[PDB]
């Protein structure tokens, strides 16, 4: 035959299985792969198989547009009966690889085919009984996932009469296969599969749910089940929208039809291709990082890139950057631990956008976890032993503090935590580790994380006439574990009102339908700086630091304020380390010390009462 | 104020311990300088060696 396939003998499935037409279409597909070329004249598929062989892969991607344009008849039959032709095109791809590469079967015995660019796009609620055993393309959100399981591929059997091991018999992924004849015994007795001489593949089940935005008002989202085989497993984690190309078929096995009631059937989708509807770098990016670092005034270059969707609050943003970059931990002989995570506290009046800073930090950090003292959250703060609703197994789960080891833990509405949450937070901040004694398990988990918290004052408004300790429901043990305390007051002033109001109204009017470093580079910059920079101090700044500390102590004791303690010196050193890390430098400069001094002194002064505050403003005017 | 008043529990609890240590934070120029020197020395890395 030669492009005479437009003639129809009987139903399509029967036609596609005749040996002669099977050979015809097999040769046709081989010619498609060997001959197809775009206008540029480059062997697109040639390069595809070349890189496949170079990387030692297992599958080939194919474009439906090219295949349609070239061989409309093959494209139509693929859309109608893809199950049959996938096999023959797999064989064609294998022989193509053998032609290009020798002895590829030595490593990989299969070469899967992935289709792409299917024209029609459906939703999970449109599938009906005219789509069964056909090719579909849908989209939805991933809601729940299973583990990876082994499925039989090349089964080998044991004869119980003679110890013969019958040879491999292919498993088609349709129904379990059996045998009934032993060549040696000529027998038919019992058989058992051989587990140590069988080859398996990967199996996983995924549930897709429609995207809530697309559901027309008044109705509820639908869902389906999906099957992922081989190297499609562990590609789409829960909580991301995806596009899945697969074959829509019934659960033909079912269980049995003796069940009473109407004879109805369940359906699934077997996935052929999956796609999504980073913090790595390279030499190209490393050179640009180093170039940007060498420039003067890089700290203020970075600070202006924090939370672009908010106006003002420069102190908040510099503190956010400092806590987002971090210092260097220390340990003297492994018997005296000093932490390197900088904690900050936001204490402001309502309508000051604190939650927006927390959301930005969540979206910009490498490992940031969101919790809260009130409301619904994906995770709590305490560790516990709890059942798994799908695997029916006990599990040990830590809180957001354990989960964010070597990261940042964000807590919203910090003033509304209960006793258990307060105890967990206190232990994590004091020891950087969480204990547990539950259900026969005694252990300790690491809790070395950075904390950014937001709260509200008593009564909802700030009383500037009293010390900060009397404005919040928190206690001294917890309040003294923060490095930077930020106090936001909604003082009424005009010029600020015009600036903020114009910002807000313009932002709204842009979003009606009808200097700073780029963020995507900033993410990689932050990751690289944390990964590769460990600045160090010089003993020549000791005199300056000691003199400043003595001055602070003397003034604080004279003015009858909250005591200045060595914790402030350690915070200053940590912030200086972070400022040095900002520059990619390996040493702590004097300018970084000056910036840290300013930050800590301003934080301390801003948190006192009006009389003490104004007294301390004059004394420390040097900074 | 008496040490019993300074604590936030029944004063008979203090009767259980064997040794008590009330450490006060008195301000002093030379002591502050010495402690600062010690702390920056620890942070720099000399006290490590
Ligand atoms: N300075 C600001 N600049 C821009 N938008 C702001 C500013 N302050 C508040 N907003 C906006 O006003 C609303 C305030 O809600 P938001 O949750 O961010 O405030 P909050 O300070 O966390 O208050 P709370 O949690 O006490 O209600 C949000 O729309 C926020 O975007
Ligand atoms: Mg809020
Ligand atoms: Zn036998």
């Amino acid at each position: 035959l030669e492009s005479l396939s437009n003639v129809k003998a009987n139903s399509y499935s029967e036609w596609i299985t005749q040996p002669n037409v099977s050979r015809t279409i097999a040769r046709e597909l081989k010619s498609f792969l060997l001959e197809y070329t775009d206008e540029t004249g480059r062997s697109v598929y040639g390069a595809r198989i070349r890189t496949l062989g170079e990387m030692n892969s297992e599958s080939l991607e194919v474009n439906y547009r090219h295949l349609a344009e070239s061989k409309a008849i093959l494209a139509l039959f693929l859309a109608k009966c893809p199950e049959e032709m996938l096999k023959i095109f797999d064989l064609v791809a294998m022989e193509a690889t053998e032609l290009h590469y020798p002895d590829y079967a030595r490593i990989h015995s299969e070469i899967h085919v992935r289709i792409s660019d299917f024209p029609t796009i459906y939703s999970l609620r449109e599938l009906r009984e005219s789509n069964l055993s056909s090719l579909v393309r849908v989209t939805g959100v991933v809601t729940r996932r299973t583990g990876v399981f082994p499925q039989l591929k090349y089964v080998k059997f044991n004869c119980l009469k003679c110890g013969s091991i019958l040879g491999p018999f292919f498993q088609d992924s349709n129904e379990e296969i059996r045998i009934s004849f032993c060549t040696n015994c000529k027998s038919k007795g019992p058989f058992r599969v051989n587990g140590e001489k069988t080859v398996y593949r990967n199996y996983q089940r995924v549930t897709l749910q429609e995207a809530p935005g697309t559901v027309p008002p008044g109705r509820l989202p639908r869902h389906r089940e999906v099957i992922l085989l081989a190297d499609l497993v562990d590609v789409s984690k829960p909580g991301e929208e995806v596009e899945v190309t697969g074959i829509y078929k019934n659960n033909y096995d079912g269980n049995l039809n003796a069940k009473n009631g109407f004879p109805v059937f369940a359906t699934i989708i077997e996935a052929n291709s999956i796609k999504r509807r980073v913090f790595s770098w390279t030499e190209e990016e490393e050179r640009e990082f180093r170039k940007i670092s060498r420039d003067r005034g890089i700290i203020d270059k970075i600070i202006s890139s924090m939370a672009p969707s908010i106006y003002g609050h420069r102190d908040i943003k510099t503190a956010v950057a400092c806590s987002l970059f971090g210092g260097v931990p220390k340990n003297v002989n492994g018997k005296h631990s000093i932490r390197g995570d900088i904690n900050v506290l936001l204490l402001g009046d309502p309508g000051t956008a604190k939650s927006q800073i927390l959301k930005y930090v969540e979206k910009t950090a490498h490992r940031a976890v969101f919790a809260t003292g009130q409301g619904a959250s994906a995770v709590g703060l305490t560790a516990s032993v709890r059942k798994d609703p799908i695997t029916k197994e006990w599990t040990l789960e830590g809180g957001a503090l354990v989960l964010a080891d070597k990261g940042v833990c964000l807590i919203d509405e910090f003033d509304k935590m209960n006793d258990q949450d307060r105890t967990s937070i206190h232990e994590a901040m004091e020891q950087q580790s969480i204990s547990i004694s539950k259900a026969g398990i005694v252990t300790t988990l690491q809790a070395r994380c950075s904390i950014i918290a937001a709260a509200n004052p008593n009564g909802g408004r700030y009383n500037s006439t009293l010390p900060l300790a009397q404005n919040v429901s928190l206690t001294e043990p917890i309040l003294s574990r923060f490095d930077i305390l930020c106090v936001v007051r909604d003082l009424v002033d005009e010029e600020a009102d015009e600036r903020l109001a114009t910002f807000v109204v313009d932002s709204h009017v842009r979003s009606h339908p009808e200097s700073p470093i780029p963020q995507e580079l900033l993410m990689k910059y932050i990751h690289y700086a944390r990964t590769k920079i460990y600045p160090k101090l010089h003993q020549m700044d000791m005199d300056k630091v000691s003199r400043v500390y003595a001055d602070l102590r003397r003034e604080s004791i004279s003015t009858g304020s909250f005591p200045i303690t060595v914790r402030h010196l350690e915070s200053i050193l940590r912030i200086a380390e972070s400022f040095a890390k900002m520059r990619l430098s390996e040493f702590v400069s004097s300018y970084d010390l000056d910036r840290a001094i300013k930050v800590v002194v301003d934080s301390f002064v801003d948190a006192q009462k009006v009389s003490v505050r104004r007294q301390l403003r004059r004394s420390f005017a040097i900074y | 104020k008496s040490p019993g008043d300074n604590i936030d529990f029944q004063t008979t609890i203090l009767s259980r311990f064997d040794m008590i240590f009330i450490v006060k934070d008195d301000h002093n120029e030379e002591r502050d300088i010495s402690i600062a020197n010690h702390v920056i020395n620890i942070h720099t890395g000399n006290a490590n060696a």
